[PDB]
């Protein structure tokens, strides 16, 4: 149990990966646990790719664009047009992968697994025990990566330095 | 007399002014819920 | 001129208050088709 | 003036504003087509 | 100048008279039923 | 033979065309 | 690139005329909504794709 | 006719003429009577039909 | 077909939109199609004014009313009110045109095949007019949407490029508003100010700080009230006070938007801060004071003592004394002595117009502004002939301020008429005598004779 001085939340049986009974504020109750699980997986995956993007944008820059001082400022130096192309592409992906159901009501109509968008092109998730281990690994890595992204974005905003550049040139504020 | 800008004005005006009545006539021809 | 101003303010406030709290007093019920 | 990439489409842009009036007339025509039932 | 008030003595009637009218109206409203209805208007008085 | 709503529509368009040519002649 | 932009905008205009006319026509008619709503949505997606393509090419490069 | 109106006003001061005043009173009171009679009849009709538009109930 | 004729609804063809009162899905379709119409006009007229824009003439000499609205927001405007780029106007027009296509498709779909009543298929969207809780929820959602729009204006003014401040030193420029007026005293003393001459109620906002700060206030108030109405149901006094039907809500909205139309007409006629004269043109007071001020300058420079020149009635011909004791411009423009303009405030002391600052501290751009504003006065005709009604047909100018003010005053009065009509009919339909007097029980016949 993650919080020993509080009770185990009533809706956290332990079926999902990474469930250690950590919900003191009780979002498991009064909401849909599948919705929260898919939201957690989506945030984890987005930040998980975002950390790698912040690492790559320091040393690797696409020849079409001009690199900024920080990967945070790389959002501004690229033109406004093309940014909305990314916005609309993500909208199309989130519409087609979710089956054009986009609300807490109509989603999970077929009761699919939360976070299972049917995207396994390499076929890694075949063995169910390995599937559960990879579920746990993915969820814990997302829980680490969201905190990491929230840290590194603010570090790049405050110090105006890259993350590796900041780690090699550590200084007080 | 014949100005390409005026010609395109009249063509666009004709298409706009006949689009809607075309919708009504075509719905009446298919016996839709007009 | 101040005394006239305060008298006029009092009168306007009195009549506007009567108007406002009269139309709040279930004015839609005051029709011959009620009950 | 329009940008030169879209300057040839000026007549359509000139016609465009009065189209809601045509929508009102279209409502009247639609009511005429059903015999004002 | 809010509400055309330049002397603070003008605020006494402007605030006071609606209070008394509201007291009378509040007696009237406390005499009422004051539970929700499902209709276009309330026929109870 | 022809439904009357088509006749009324054509007549209204022709009347508005007469109005338009009169206004154009007023402006020219 | 002008000319190409004009062709794309003209195709968008013709497709918009086709939508504006036909969508209510094949929409109100008996049947043809559950039968051809896939075609309607495909035409709408083509229209949105044309809009996006012209948005990208407005930049002349 | 507008020229005639202003010409008669300028050369005659016809607004000051009391018979023209009676004529204006008659015209405006006739418009008043027409509007008020139409409104009064349209707003005191009997409920002779179930339709919300009451023109067919006659 | 039932529901679309007079035999099944009781409404004729000319009152056929009242067949949608209890048909919620088709009513939603009608609303969305009308929204598509509004956005379509926005885009089409924006592109029309872009296509008709002459780069030499100002915006107010070309009969443009939508381009000035974007010029206020700082798109494509250089210092001094110069229009340097019209591409953002084109972007706005095209975006509105595409959005209108989307909204029109939605309106058609919900009008024709989308379900007629939403109360069984989609209960989260279905409603009854007599259900006060759901209607208040919808009202709160729309209040929060409006607050989001007001905060969009705030974000545009404070962070994204800023807005055009005509009171900026040098002649007006697009300025980031970094310190908005968040003091509730100023913001709500604007609201409680008298609407008469010299005060102007909320038409007299004369700086962008007050505008942005009170828009922050409006956004906060709207969002708080929206959540308040999402989470509450009307109190007993409100339940006794109001009629709970769709037509009654329509009448309330009609009177509110009629008042808004009147207020916007007065904004367009008098305000030169939110309606800068570099774009909308000078106001009537601004034009008259510009003429008087330019004559004052031409007579002070070309040898004529303006402060001692006695007029035909013993009053000031060029400079006279205000009824409150300030130095104002003389002549028939003395009624417009409440004018505040960016080209005259540097030349204005606490006693009115300072003669020393008039003869010493004139910047040339103020001369250009006053020379420009004195000719294009807001006086025109319905056939677009400039000048007074006794002018010949050679000047083609009617001020955009005149068009906006007249149109919105017309619409405000018309929507007051609509409010009266719909409020009366809502009361009569709630009480139950909107179809006429019952012959069996006439209310008058059961009363005592009055005399
Ligand atoms: C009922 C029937 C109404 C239709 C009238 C006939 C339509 C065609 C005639 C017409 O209109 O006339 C033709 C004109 C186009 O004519 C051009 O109209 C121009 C209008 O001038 C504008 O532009 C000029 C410079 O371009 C100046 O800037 C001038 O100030 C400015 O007004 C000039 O007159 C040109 O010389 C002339 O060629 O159509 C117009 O403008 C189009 C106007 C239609 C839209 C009007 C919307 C309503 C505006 C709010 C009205 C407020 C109402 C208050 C009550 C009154
Ligand atoms: C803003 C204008 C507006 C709007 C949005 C509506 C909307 C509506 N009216 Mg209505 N009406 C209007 C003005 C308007 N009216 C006016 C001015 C009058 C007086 C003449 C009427 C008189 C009237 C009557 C008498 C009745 C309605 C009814 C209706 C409803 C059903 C209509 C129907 O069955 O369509 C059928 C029409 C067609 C099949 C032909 C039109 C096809 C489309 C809509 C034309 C436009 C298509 C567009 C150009 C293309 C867009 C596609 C997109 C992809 C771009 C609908 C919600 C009915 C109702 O209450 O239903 C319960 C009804 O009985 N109206
Ligand atoms: C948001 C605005 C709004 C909305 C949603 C409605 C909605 C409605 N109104 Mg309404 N109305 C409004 C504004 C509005 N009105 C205003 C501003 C006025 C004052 C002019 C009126 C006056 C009015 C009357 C008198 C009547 C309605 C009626 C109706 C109902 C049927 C409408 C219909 O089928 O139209 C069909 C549309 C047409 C036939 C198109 C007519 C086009 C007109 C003739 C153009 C000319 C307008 C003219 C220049 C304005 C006169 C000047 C002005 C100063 C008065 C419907 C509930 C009718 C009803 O039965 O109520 C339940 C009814 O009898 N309304
Ligand atoms: C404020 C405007 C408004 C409102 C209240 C609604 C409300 C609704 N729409 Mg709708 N719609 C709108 C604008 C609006 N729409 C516009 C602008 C379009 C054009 C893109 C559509 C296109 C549209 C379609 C194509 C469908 C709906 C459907 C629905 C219903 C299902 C809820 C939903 O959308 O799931 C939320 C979904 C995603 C967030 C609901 C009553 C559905 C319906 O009625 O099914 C029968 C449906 O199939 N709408
Ligand atoms: C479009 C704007 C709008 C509209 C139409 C309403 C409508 C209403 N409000 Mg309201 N309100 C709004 C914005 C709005 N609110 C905002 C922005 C706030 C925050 C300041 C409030 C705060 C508010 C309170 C505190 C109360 C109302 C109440 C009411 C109801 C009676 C109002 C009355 O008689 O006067 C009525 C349903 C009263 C009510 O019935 O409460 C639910 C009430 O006590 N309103
Ligand atoms: C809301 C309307 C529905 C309200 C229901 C009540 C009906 C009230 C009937 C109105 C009568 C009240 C008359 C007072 C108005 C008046 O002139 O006050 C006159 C006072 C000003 O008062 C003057 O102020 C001057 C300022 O220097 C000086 O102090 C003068 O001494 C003082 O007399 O004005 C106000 O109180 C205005 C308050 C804010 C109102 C602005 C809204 C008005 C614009 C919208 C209305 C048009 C649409
Ligand atoms: C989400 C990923 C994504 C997708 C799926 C996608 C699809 C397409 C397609 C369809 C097959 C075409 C045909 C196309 C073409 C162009 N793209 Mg896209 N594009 C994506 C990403 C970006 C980004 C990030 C930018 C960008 C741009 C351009 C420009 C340059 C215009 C110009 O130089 O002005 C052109 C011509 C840049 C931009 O628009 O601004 C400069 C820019 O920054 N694109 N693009
Ligand atoms: C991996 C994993 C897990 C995990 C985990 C992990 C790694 C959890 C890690 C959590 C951590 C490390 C959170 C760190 C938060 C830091 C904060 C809030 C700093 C705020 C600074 C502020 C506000 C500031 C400031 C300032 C600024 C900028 C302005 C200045 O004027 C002032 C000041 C200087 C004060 C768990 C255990 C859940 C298990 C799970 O199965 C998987
Ligand atoms: C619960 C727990 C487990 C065990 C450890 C411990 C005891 C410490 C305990 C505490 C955990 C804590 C304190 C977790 C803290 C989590 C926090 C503060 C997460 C915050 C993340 C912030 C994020 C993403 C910000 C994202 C911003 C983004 C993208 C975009 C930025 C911008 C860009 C460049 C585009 C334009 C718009 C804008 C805004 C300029
Ligand atoms: C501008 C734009 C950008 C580029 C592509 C795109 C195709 C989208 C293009 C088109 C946009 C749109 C939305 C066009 C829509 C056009 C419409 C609604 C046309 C319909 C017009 C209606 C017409 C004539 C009806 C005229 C009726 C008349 C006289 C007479 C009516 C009468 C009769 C018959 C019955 C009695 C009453 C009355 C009034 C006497
Ligand atoms: C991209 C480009 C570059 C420069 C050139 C150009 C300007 C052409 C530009 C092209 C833009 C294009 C193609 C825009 C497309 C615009 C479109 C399709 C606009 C149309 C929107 C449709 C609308 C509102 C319709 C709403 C439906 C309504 C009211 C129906 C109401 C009614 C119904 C429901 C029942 C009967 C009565 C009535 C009144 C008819
Ligand atoms: C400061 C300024 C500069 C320029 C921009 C900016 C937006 C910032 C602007 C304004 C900012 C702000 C804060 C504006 C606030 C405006 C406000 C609070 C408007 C509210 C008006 C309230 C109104 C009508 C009330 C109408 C209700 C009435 C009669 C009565 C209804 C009923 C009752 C309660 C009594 C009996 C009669 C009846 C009908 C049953
Ligand atoms: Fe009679």
């Amino acid at each position: 149990l993650a919080v020993p001085f509080l009770e185990r939340p009533p809706m956290l049986d332990g079926s999902y990966a990474g469930d250690i009974g950590f919900d003191p504020v009780g979002f498991s109750n009064y909401f849909d646990l599948r919705w929260l699980r898919e939201a957690e997986l989506k945030h984890g995956r987005v930040c998980m790719l975002g950390v790698v993007g912040f690492l790559v944008q320091e040393f690797v820059t696409l020849p079409m664009f001009s690199n900024g001082v920080t990967p945070v400022d790389d959002f501004f130096v690229v033109p406004a047009t093309g940014l909305w192309q990314i916005f609309f592409t993500i909208g199309f992906v989130e519409a087609f992968s979710n089956g054009f159901k986009l609300t807490p009501s109509d989603m999970f109509a077929d009761d699919r697994a939360p976070g299972d968008l049917g995207f396994d092109p390499l076929g890694c998730g075949k063995d169910p025990a390995a599937l559960a281990r990879r579920q746990l690994v993915e969820v814990k890595n997302g829980r680490l990566a969201m905190i990491a992204f929230g840290g590194m974005l603010h570090q790049q905003l405050l110090t105006k330095q890259g993350v590796i550049e900041q780690l090699t040139n550590f200084k007080a504020i | 007399m014949f100005n390409p800008t005026t010609l395109f004005q009249l063509i666009a005006l004709f298409l706009v002014i006949t689009s809607g009545p075309a919708i009504i006539v075509l719905i009446a021809f298919r016996r839709g819920n007009l | 001129m101040f005394t006239l101003k305060i008298v006029v303010y009092t009168t306007v406030t009195f009549f506007v208050s009567l108007f406002t709290f009269g139309f709040l007093s279930n004015d839609a019920s005051r029709n011959p088709n009620r009950k | 003036k329009l940008p030169e990439a879209y300057a040839v489409f000026k007549p359509i842009i000139d016609v465009a504003p009065v189209i809601p009036v045509f929508f009102l007339l279209l409502a009247f025509v639609w009511q005429a087509a059903v015999g004002f039932r | 100048e809010a509400l055309g008030i330049d002397d603070t003595r003008l605020i006494v009637p402007v605030i006071l008279i609606p209070v008394i009218t509201f007291i009378l109206y509040a007696g009237f409203a406390s005499e009422q039923d004051n539970e929700d209805f499902f209709d276009t208007y309330d026929q109870r008085r | 033979r022809i439904p009357l709503w088509l006749i009324a529509t054509v007549g209204g368009t022709l009347a508005l065309t007469v109005v338009g040519i009169f206004f154009y002649g007023s402006y020219s | 690139m002008v000319g190409l932009l004009q062709i794309l905008v003209s195709i968008l205009i013709l497709l918009s005329f086709a939508l504006v006319v036909g969508v209510p026509v094949i929409l109100v008619s008996p049947g043809e909504w559950e039968k051809s709503k896939g075609l309607v949505y495909s035409a709408a997606g083509l229209w949105f794709g044309l809009v996006i393509v012209i948005a990208a090419f407005n930049s002349f490069v | 006719i507008f020229r005639f109106l202003l010409f008669i006003q300028g050369f005659h001061n016809f607004t000051l003429n009391p018979f023209h005043m009676m004529g204006v009173a008659g015209i405006l009171g006739a418009a008043l009577l027409c509007a008020i009679h139409g409104a009064t009849v349209q707003n005191t009709i009997f409920e002779d039909g179930d339709a919300a538009n009451t023109f067919r109930a006659f | 077909v039932a529901g679309r004729d007079i035999e099944s609804t009781g409404f004729a063809w000319w009152s056929g939109n009242s067949r949608l009162i209890n048909v919620s899905g088709k009513l939603l379709g009608a609303h969305v199609a009308h929204a598509g119409l509004m956005v379509f006009w926005c885009g089409a007229m924006t592109l029309f004014e872009v296509a008709h824009y002459i780069p030499e003439k100002p915006l107010y000499e070309q009969g443009l009313i939508l381009l000035p609205h974007l010029a206020v927001l700082g798109w494509g405007v250089g210092p001094g009110g110069e229009i340097i780029d019209i591409y953002p106007y084109f972007v706005v027009g095209v975006l509105h045109l595409i959005s209108s296509a989307v909204l029109g498709f939605g309106g058609v779909y919900h009008s024709l095949i989308g379900p007629d009543t939403l109360e069984e298929s989609f209960p989260a969207f279905g409603y009854d007019w007599r259900d006060k809780n759901k209607i208040t929820t919808i009202l709160g959602i729309h209040l929060i949407v409006l607050g989001i729009g007001a905060f969009l204006l705030v974000i545009k003014a404070m962070y994204v490029g800023g807005i055009y401040d005509t009171w900026a030193p040098g002649g007006g420029d697009v300025r980031i508003i970094d310190s908005p007026t968040l003091n509730p005293g100023v913001i709500f003393g604007y609201v409680l100010k008298s609407p008469w001459g010299g005060d102007g109620w909320i038409v007299s906002v004369n700086n962008m700080e007050d505008l942005v700060g009170g828009h922050i206030w409006i956004g906060i108030i709207c969002i708080v009230g929206g959540f308040w109405h999402i989470f509450t149901k009307p109190f007993a006094w409100a339940r006794r006070a109001y009629v709970w039907s769709g037509e009654a809500y329509l009448s309330y909205s009609l009177v509110a938007v009629s008042l808004m139309g009147f207020i916007a007409s007065q904004y367009s006629w008098y305000n030169n801060t939110a309606y800068p004269s570099e774009f909308y043109g000078p106001t009537g007071p601004e034009a008259s004071q510009s003429q008087a001020f330019t004559f004052l300058v031409r007579d002070q420079r070309l040898g004529a003592n303006v402060s001692s020149a006695q007029g035909p009635t013993g009053l000031g011909k060029y400079l006279m004394r205000s009824p409150s004791g300030e130095i104002i411009l003389g002549g028939e423009t003395q009624r417009f002595w409440d004018l505040r303009a960016p080209w005259i405030e540097p030349l204005r002391g606490p006693n009115g117009l300072d003669l020393n600052k008039i003869k010493n501290d004139i910047q040339p751009w103020q001369e250009r502004r006053a020379a420009e504003y004195m000719t294009h006065a807001p006086l025109g005709s319905l056939n677009s002939v400039g000048g007074v009604a006794t002018e010949i047909n050679s000047v083609n100018y009617v001020s955009p301020r005149s068009w906006l003010t007249c149109a919105h005053f017309f619409l405000g009065f018309a929507f007051y008429i609509g409010h009266l009509w719909h409020a009366g009919r809502a009361r009569a339909a709630a009480a139950g005598f909107e179809k006429g007097i019952n012959r069996e029980n006439e209310p008058t016949l059961s009363l005592r004779p009055i005399d």
